[PDB]
RNA sequence: GCGAGAGACCGAUAGCGAACAAGUACAGUGAUGGAAAGAUGAAAAGAACUUUGAAAAGAGAGUGAAAAAGUACGUGAAAUUG
RNA sequence: AAUAGGGUGAAGCCAGAGGAAACUCUGGUGGAGGCUCGUAGCGGUUCUGACGUGCAAAUCGAUCGUCGAAUUUGGGUAUAGG
RNA sequence: UGCUGUAAAGCUGGGUCGAACGGCCUCUAGUGCAGAUCUUGGUGGUAGUAGCAAAUAUUCAAAUGAGAACUUUGAAGACUGAAGUGGGGAAAGGUUCCAUGUCAACAGCAGUUGGACAUGGGUUAGUCGAUCCUAAGAGAUGGGGAAGCUCCGUUUCAACGUGCUUGAUUUUUCAGGCCAACCAUCGAAAGGGAAUCCGGUUAAAAUUCCGGAACUUGGAUAUGGAUUCUUCACGGCAACGUAACUGAAUGUGGAGACGUCGGCGUGAGCCCUGGGAGGAGUUAUCUUUUCUUCUUAACAGCUUAUCACCCUGGAAUUGGUUUAUCCGGAGAUGGGGUCUUAUGGCUGGAAGAGCGCGGUAAUUUUGCCGCGUCCGGUGCGCUUACGACGGUCCUUGAAAAUCCACAGGAAGGAAUAGUUUUCAUGCCAAGUCGUACUCAUAACCGCAGCAGGUCUCCAAGGUUAACAGCCUCUAGUUGAUAGAAUAAUGUAGAUAAGGGAAGUCGGCAAAAUAGAUCCGUAACUUCGGGAUAAGGAUUGGCUCUAAGGAUCGGUUUAACGAUCAACUUAGAACUGGUACGGACAAGGGGAAUCUGACUGUCUAAUUAAAACAUAGCAUUG
RNA sequence: UAACGAGAUUCCCACUGUCCCUAUCUACUAUCUAGCGAAACCACAGCCAAGGGAACGGGCUUGGCAGAAUCAGCGGGGAAAG
RNA sequence: AAACUUUCAACAACGGAUCUCUUGGUUCUCGCAUCGAUGAAGAACGCAGCGAAAUGCGAUACGUAAUAUGAAUUGCAGAUAUUCGUGAAUCAUCGAAUCUUUGAACGCACAUUGCGCCCUCUGGUAUUCCGGAGGGCAUGCCUGUUUGAGCGUCGUU
């Protein structure tokens, strides 16, 4: 709601943080096995815990 | 089986009283110098409705003997009791309606109500509308007072108990027909969990020691003995007679 | 013709959440939020409500002066005339009373 | 009713997130933890849960001062400081 | 728990649930439940350039010992299919 | 916190008529009731209709019960597996 | 490719491949698969099949693009029809919001589009909510149980103030003066509650930003005024008035603060409408026409009210009076006054704003200039707020925080000066967290963009009893794969000669009736009902007729004149393919038996009933 | 037992496609196309008659017969599926 | 005869069996004794020039000090970085520090980043109001200190 503690907020604020695609960058780097961010999460399709 | 009606009121989840409305605890003063050795007066200043009561509560307001300052007592209103009467209580208070009297202040056939069972504890016997005790009669080599109880019963009672003079008001009530079970629903909604009552004969034998059957019917006799337990309890407990009851007892 | 919304997050037509249809010097209609009407100052004895005093919600007592609060007598905000036309008479005759109990009880200490 | 229709009605959260260990295992009602038994002063736990115990234990987290113990112990729990060689 | 050395043990559907960002992703209001998932090549040398195509791509070409090794990656069975 | 529009017309009240009296009658007024038709609402009678790998792990259509109270309902709160 | 062996199997030619492996004597075992509705993984036929059919509906053109039924724009045709497909919110979600780019995957067709993907941006508060209060309740403490996890108890068998108030003291010591019924705490974004409005502004925030104009609380504090030599003000018979105009401990009240309905009155907003000043549309003909602008916040001053109250006075020939029945020697009618300021008016705020027109500046940030923005009427209208009343209950309809007044009279107070911040003005500050967006036939939960479920606010015109149904204004959509045909059998909807329940377990399904006015209405009955019983007539359009008011004006023929004004009812003539509640909307009725008295309740998801409950009755403790 | 009842039952008036005995019309399907594209089920499979047989065969025995590839319907059988 | 169906072979698909590996697991043995109010285990939120995760760390935030060693780190960038040297990198080592909000969790409370009080300093003309900086205020129990209470009780007037 547009009503949120602040403890939520600081929750939701982590998940758009954790949410972006891997930096291109990090392919690049010798014996790299992470292909791509394996933790994305669609706000429809999977719901967080608050 | 199940755990029946009877037991689960004892837990008292749904079952406490609705007490929200509720215009204070009626008593009696408490038992003090005034009171024990020469009389106090106070005035009436409201006669309200308590929910979940039939008789009317007097708000009468009393002056503390020992410091400045106002005391409101809620007694049970007797018939005829007024609003700005003048209220006496105490050993020598005076015989007139609403006053506070001890038993042995009182002449046989004195009727009184709002009664003390015990010296001080504010009022026991005869406090609903339309019931009063009648002060039978005195035995002061050993101080006790005999009086007959609304029930009929007759009770030997300290004479220094303390009671007020006149029947309690709001009599009569249980001449109407409530008419209607929304009627009772409203009764019972300022007093208590405990309406509609299903019969037992009605539900199923986990319910119920008479549930069960391919017609309603107990099956076993319904008077059920004293010592009998709980989850037995259900029926006619300690059924001394059944039956219409004929003539006088 | 127009229609308006709350403008605050209580949806709901309680007690506290009145509200009151305006219309605006930009020829708009919206809701302005009323507060709770006030009740009228009454007698401690009586009940009715008494002359000479604003009818204001009890914290905006405090921020008014005490002409508004108040009536040039005895009991001036907290008793009505009557009731202390009934005071003053009351007190006078049963203290004057009170003086002929008392002779009568020094009368009947001598005779009888 | 008692299927789709009724599962419509869930918007009151019966559980909230729980200052000791962040599951949203408080129970709001109840003021108490499911998981970790928050406010009691031991923590939840039993042995007919033994894979419960696995998910929160010693070594789960970060052992922020466990970590160094053993390297401590292991010099005899030295005072001072390392004096550099000539 | 800490620190080591081993085995007629198992060899990625086995061996701990987990050889991998595994008590992870995800489910459940909750207690709890709980995976799948290793392998190009010695070395990215991970295919410059040209060309058709809107593009993905394709055809020439190039690297490589091998492209009958192209991150749909060693070997590449069967079911099933052109 | 919420509950269109109608019907019926309880006490109390006003006026008139009849009568010796006890009383009766008439015209209004009034607006009672777990009253009534009927929306919203709450429910779910029948087609044993549709659908019955559905729009749906209980729905859709028409028809229907009730609809000012034992009414409907949000949130908070209480009761926990013999 | 063959060879060997009865066989389990072994060996070998060719192809592929790339790092280990085998023969023999023995040891050892998690050692041999076709099944176990086996386990896990992978793959078929079915099969390009079932199907992608609810929510009225799309079409032409241009632009863009490689590509357009589906994107954008324009034109049209439509729908939702204020109980919305509109405009906001609570719960829940969490970046879905906005801009740019974008089509591998997703949007069960498509896609240049998207709630998708990628990159950034975005949520501004003393006044809006939290925070504070207490509700049901939850729950520490002294304690009491229990082996114990813990249970009980909430002022309880308790020595329960981290007390205050002053005069101070600058001696950072004190001197004391009062009190300690009740008093840990948590518990409401719908209860209670200090205080903000208008205009403008962004791509996306606004009661938060800008401009202007206010307000509350806490604190500080000076000037003016007020008051005193009769020290703590005056006036009024009184209700009471005021710019002010001492007041400790303690006490008493009020506000906070209270059910549900009925009619009535007033206000506000909306609806309707006249004149005038503008703009747009129709104009073959008609229409002094149809539509549209003419608005005014919080806040300040003055004024403004039903109720209630005061002074006067003494009433039967009783009077006053409401739609509704009450009041008056416990003092009516009459005359004269006092109060609450809800509400309206005037003024300031404030025309400078906003709005409607006309003329211009210019790629142009953004404007600049001129004109107007005025005066009314109406009402069983709708909604809503309030008010004075009335009904109702074996139902009488929270608490606390907080604010004020009064009683009381402690204490301190003037004359050459004293007091007070409840009169006016002036100074400082108001922290923390939320604030974007959806609120649902796509942002929540139902595995999903699911025909389900999910709390609440606003509500235009016509017809009408109606917020019903139907049509329309504002607003929003035109979304649901599409194209072509129109066999059978379906699903939904219509009609039918004559017969009219012969069908069928059974009139299941359908039909018939239906609004309104007038007439008429049975048995039985608990006298309340039954009842819309049953059964008939009428109903359109037009032109008339009659009836039903408001406000004023003077010896009571005002029994008359003037002005203004609403839709109701009744009757008549004419009229038409005998039609007319013309769509919409809308009872089938009657005679009986069984059964439960009735209203009400239950088997969410096969049973709504005669089952349960109920009032009443009786019994028990 | 008045009143009430989506309670069970019988008859009468009105009414009608329930019926004699069926016919016609509309939209959406079904149908064909572009795109998209599942599932149940599956020992092997799929023409009959008799015989015998686990006493009711698609298969066995003896006969009838038998010619590629197929489309819309249908509900006898697969002692169909669940 | 085509097509279709079926069988077989080659190649291409689908799929990931087989073979071979292995910083993992499993089991046996040997050795050791070390959590926490000096705030543990665990949780939440943050931290990098360019980082989402894992790992590490805590506003000194993929780290500061020290010791050892002795020239890197590396995907790119970049020193006002370093090389015969107090000197690159290093969870190599580690004895000094830092260690957010919390958590037995300790001022009270917590579905709130809610609400106090004390001490010192400081700003706003301030012992009192508002702001800031630093340091404090939990409970049971033990020893001791101080201040008290009770005709429980002893001496004396
Ligand atoms: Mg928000
Ligand atoms: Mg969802
Ligand atoms: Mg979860
Ligand atoms: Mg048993
Ligand atoms: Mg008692
Ligand atoms: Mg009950
Ligand atoms: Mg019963
Ligand atoms: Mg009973
Ligand atoms: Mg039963
Ligand atoms: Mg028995
Ligand atoms: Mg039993
Ligand atoms: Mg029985
Ligand atoms: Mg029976
Ligand atoms: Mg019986
Ligand atoms: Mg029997
Ligand atoms: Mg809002
Ligand atoms: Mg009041
Ligand atoms: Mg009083
Ligand atoms: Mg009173
Ligand atoms: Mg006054
Ligand atoms: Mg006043
Ligand atoms: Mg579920
Ligand atoms: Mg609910
Ligand atoms: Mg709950
Ligand atoms: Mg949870
Ligand atoms: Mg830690
Ligand atoms: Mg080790
Ligand atoms: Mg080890
Ligand atoms: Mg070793
Ligand atoms: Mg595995
Ligand atoms: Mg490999
Ligand atoms: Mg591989
Ligand atoms: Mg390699
Ligand atoms: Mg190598
Ligand atoms: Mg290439
Ligand atoms: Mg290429
Ligand atoms: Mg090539
Ligand atoms: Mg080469
Ligand atoms: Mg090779
Ligand atoms: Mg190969
Ligand atoms: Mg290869
Ligand atoms: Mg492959
Ligand atoms: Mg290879
Ligand atoms: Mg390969
Ligand atoms: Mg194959
Ligand atoms: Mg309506
Ligand atoms: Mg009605
Ligand atoms: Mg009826
Ligand atoms: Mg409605
Ligand atoms: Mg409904
Ligand atoms: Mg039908
Ligand atoms: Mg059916
Ligand atoms: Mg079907
Ligand atoms: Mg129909
Ligand atoms: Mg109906
Ligand atoms: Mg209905
Ligand atoms: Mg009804
Ligand atoms: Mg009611
Ligand atoms: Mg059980
Ligand atoms: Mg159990
Ligand atoms: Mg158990
Ligand atoms: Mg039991
Ligand atoms: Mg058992
Ligand atoms: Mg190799
Ligand atoms: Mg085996
Ligand atoms: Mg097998
Ligand atoms: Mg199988
Ligand atoms: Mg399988
Ligand atoms: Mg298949
Ligand atoms: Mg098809
Ligand atoms: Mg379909
Ligand atoms: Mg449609
Ligand atoms: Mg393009
Ligand atoms: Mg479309
Ligand atoms: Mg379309
Ligand atoms: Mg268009
Ligand atoms: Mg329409
Ligand atoms: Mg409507
Ligand atoms: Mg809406
Ligand atoms: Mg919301
Ligand atoms: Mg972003
Ligand atoms: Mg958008
Ligand atoms: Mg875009
Ligand atoms: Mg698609
Ligand atoms: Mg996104
Ligand atoms: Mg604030
Ligand atoms: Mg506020
Ligand atoms: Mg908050
Ligand atoms: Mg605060
Ligand atoms: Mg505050
Ligand atoms: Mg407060
Ligand atoms: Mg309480
Ligand atoms: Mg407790
Ligand atoms: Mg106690
Ligand atoms: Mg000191
Ligand atoms: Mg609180
Ligand atoms: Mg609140
Ligand atoms: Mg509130
Ligand atoms: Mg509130
Ligand atoms: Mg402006
Ligand atoms: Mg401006
Ligand atoms: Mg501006
Ligand atoms: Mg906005
Ligand atoms: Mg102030
Ligand atoms: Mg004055
Ligand atoms: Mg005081
Ligand atoms: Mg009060
Ligand atoms: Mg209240
Ligand atoms: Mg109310
Ligand atoms: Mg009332
Ligand atoms: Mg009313
Ligand atoms: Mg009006
Ligand atoms: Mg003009
Ligand atoms: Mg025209
Ligand atoms: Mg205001
Ligand atoms: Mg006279
Ligand atoms: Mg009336
Ligand atoms: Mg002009
Ligand atoms: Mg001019
Ligand atoms: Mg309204
Ligand atoms: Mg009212
Ligand atoms: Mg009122
Ligand atoms: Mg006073
Ligand atoms: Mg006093
Ligand atoms: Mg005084
Ligand atoms: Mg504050
Ligand atoms: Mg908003
Ligand atoms: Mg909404
Ligand atoms: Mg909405
Ligand atoms: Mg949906
Ligand atoms: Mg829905
Ligand atoms: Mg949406
Ligand atoms: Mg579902
Ligand atoms: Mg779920
Ligand atoms: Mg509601
Ligand atoms: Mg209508
Ligand atoms: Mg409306
Ligand atoms: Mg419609
Ligand atoms: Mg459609
Ligand atoms: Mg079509
Ligand atoms: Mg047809
Ligand atoms: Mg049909
Ligand atoms: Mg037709
Ligand atoms: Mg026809
Ligand atoms: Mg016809
Ligand atoms: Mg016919
Ligand atoms: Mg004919
Ligand atoms: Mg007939
Ligand atoms: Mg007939
Ligand atoms: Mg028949
Ligand atoms: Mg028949
Ligand atoms: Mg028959
Ligand atoms: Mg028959
Ligand atoms: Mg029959
Ligand atoms: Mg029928
Ligand atoms: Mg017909
Ligand atoms: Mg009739
Ligand atoms: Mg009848
Ligand atoms: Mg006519
Ligand atoms: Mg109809
Ligand atoms: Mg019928
Ligand atoms: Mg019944
Ligand atoms: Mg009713
Ligand atoms: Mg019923
Ligand atoms: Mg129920
Ligand atoms: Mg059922
Ligand atoms: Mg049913
Ligand atoms: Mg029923
Ligand atoms: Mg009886
Ligand atoms: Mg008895
Ligand atoms: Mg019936
Ligand atoms: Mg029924
Ligand atoms: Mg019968
Ligand atoms: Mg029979
Ligand atoms: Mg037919
Ligand atoms: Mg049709
Ligand atoms: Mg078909
Ligand atoms: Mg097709
Ligand atoms: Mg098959
Ligand atoms: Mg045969
Ligand atoms: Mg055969
Ligand atoms: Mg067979
Ligand atoms: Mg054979
Ligand atoms: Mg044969
Ligand atoms: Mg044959
Ligand atoms: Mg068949
Ligand atoms: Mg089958
Ligand atoms: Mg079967
Ligand atoms: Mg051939
Ligand atoms: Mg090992
Ligand atoms: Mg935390
Ligand atoms: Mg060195
Ligand atoms: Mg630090
Ligand atoms: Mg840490
Ligand atoms: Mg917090
Ligand atoms: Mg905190
Ligand atoms: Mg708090
Ligand atoms: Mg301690
Ligand atoms: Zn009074
Ligand atoms: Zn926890």
């Amino acid at each position: 709601p547009s009503q949120k503690s602040f403890r939520t907020k600081q929750k939701l604020a982590k998940a758009q943080k954790q949410n972006r695609p891997l930096p291109q960058w990090i392919r690049l780097r010798t014996d790299n096995k992470i292909r791509y961010n394996a933790k994305r999460r669609h706000w429809r399709r999977t719901k967080l815990g608050i | 089986g199940r755990v029946i009606r009877n037991q689960r009121k004892g837990a008292g989840s749904i079952f406490t009283s609705h007490t929200r409305l509720r215009k204070g605890a009626a008593k009696l003063r408490t038992l003090d110098y005034a009171e024990r050795h020469g009389y106090i007066r106070g005035v009436v200043k409201q006669i309200i409705h308590d929910p979940g009561r039939g008789a009317p509560l007097a708000k009468v307001a009393f002056r503390d003997p020992y410091k400045y300052k106002l005391r409101e007592e809620t007694f049970i209103a007797n018939e005829g009791v007024y609003t700005g009467q003048f209220i006496y209580a105490g050993k020598k208070a005076s015989l007139n309606v609403g006053n506070i009297l001890p038993l042995g202040a009182c002449p046989e056939g004195t009727i009184v109500s709002n009664v003390e069972e015990k010296v001080g504890d504010r009022g026991a016997l005869g406090r609903t509308s339309g019931n009063y005790v009648i002060i039978i009669g005195h035995n002061p080599d050993e101080n006790k007072t005999r009086v007959k109880l609304p029930s009929g019963a007759k009770k030997i009672i300290s004479s220094d108990a303390r009671g007020v003079i006149g029947v309690v008001a709001g009599g009569g009530r249980i001449d109407k027909p409530l008419l209607k079970a929304g009627r009772a629903f409203h009764k019972y909604k300022v007093k208590r969990n405990s309406w509609p009552k299903t019969r037992g004969v009605a539900m199923n034998p986990v319910d119920h020691p008479h549930g069960g059957g391919n017609h309603q019917h107990i099956g076993k006799a319904s008077t059920i003995s004293r010592g009998a337990v709980s989850g037995q309890k259900a029926g006619l407990i300690a059924a001394r007679r059944t039956g219409l009851l004929r003539g006088t007892q | 013709a127009q229609r308006v919304t709350y403008r605050r997050r209580n949806p709901y037509n309680t007690r506290s959440n009145k509200i009151k249809v305006v219309k605006t010097p930009g020829g708009k209609l919206v809701a302005q939020h009323v507060k709770k009407a006030a009740s009228r100052v009454k007698c401690g004895d009586c009940g009715s409500a008494l002359a000479g005093i604003s009818t204001l919600r009890p914290r905006q007592y405090a921020q008014v002066s005490k002409t508004h609060k108040t009536v040039q007598r005895a009991y001036g905000g907290s008793r009505c005339a009557n009731c202390v036309k009934e005071r003053i008479v009351r007190a006078f005759l049963i203290e004057e009373q009170k003086i002929v109990k008392r002779v009568l009880k020094e009368q009947q200490d001598k005779e009888k | 009713g008692k299927g789709t229709p009724s599962l419509g009605k869930r918007h009151n959260k019966s559980h909230t997130l729980c200052n000791r260990c962040g599951r949203r295992s408080f129970h709001v009602q109840k003021k108490t933890c499911s998981s970790c038994g928050y406010p009691a002063a031991k923590m939840r736990s039993h042995n007919w849960a033994l894979k419960a115990k696995r998910r929160r234990t010693t070594g789960t987290g970060r052992m922020a001062y466990l970590k160094h113990v053993t390297r401590r112990f292991k010099n005899g729990f030295q005072t001072g400081v390392a004096k550099a060689q000539t």
